[PDB]
């Protein structure tokens, strides 16, 4: 997704108070909302609990190294969280590859 | 005159120098310090900051 030509504030996207987790590599959201950025960019997908360890700048895995590549200047943030109760269904949720 | 010269033309060029040498990272991910203190947080970019 790309961000061109809006004007928003981060501040309703923090306090949801439903995040599990919340890994921003570059700056607090406040302290990214203060100056102003030329363009934001959104790359979203699923993954397994086990395997958002491995989704930071300097680390290695299966993941990490065959999906996505973290640089070292990584300055986005990470916004993760839990909902299960609609991506997945019983018999067998296989629609997701990686 | 030469010896006049370059007395003046060496100090213009070490100045032009000491400003070309703001335009470099040294090693780190940007070159003016305010892009890294915007994009990432104090507590990690010390190290370019340093």
């Amino acid at each position: 997704k790309r961000i061109s030509n809006c004007v928003a504030d981060y501040s309703v996207l923090y306090n949801s108070a439903s995040f599990s987790t919340f890994k921003c590599y570059g700056v607090s959201p406040t302290k990214l909302n203060d100056l102003c950025f030329t363009n934001v960019y959104a790359d979203s997908f699923v993954i397994r609990g086990d395997e958002v360890r491995q989704i930071a700048p300097g680390q290695t895995g299966k993941i990490a190294d065959y999906n996505y590549k973290l640089p070292d200047d990584f300055t986005g943030c990470v916004i993760a969280w839990n909902s299960n109760n609609l991506d997945s269904k019983v018999g067998g949720n296989y629609n997701y590859l990686y | 005159l030469g010896k006049l010269q370059d007395v003046v033309n060496q100090n213009a060029q070490a100045l032009n120098t000491l400003v070309k040498q703001l335009s470099s990272n040294f090693g780190a991910i940007s070159s003016v310090l305010n892009d890294i203190l915007s994009r990432l947080d104090p507590p990690e970019a010390e190290v370019q900051i340093d």
